[PDB]
């Protein structure tokens, strides 16, 4: 899981 | 804010930082972004398997 920007 | 990716496309660097290519589970090609190193510490895993493909192709 990532954090999407 | 939090998405699952499906794998690491490729990567580049920007202004001396590394930033990584994601395909998000669920997506297509039309959604990839362009991710910091930050933002993926989760993705070991999948950033592993790309190092791997780099490495292989070489």
């Amino acid at each position: 899981f990532a954090f999407k920007s | 804010d939090v998405f699952e990716v499906e794998k690491i496309l490729d990567m580049k660097t920007e202004g001396g930082k590394v930033l990584y290519k994601v395909r998000w589970k669920g997506y297509t090609s039309d959604d990839d972004t362009w991710e910091p190193e930050i933002h993926l510490e989760d993705c070991k895993e999948v950033l592993l398997e790309f190092r791997k493909k780099i490495a292989e192709n070489k």
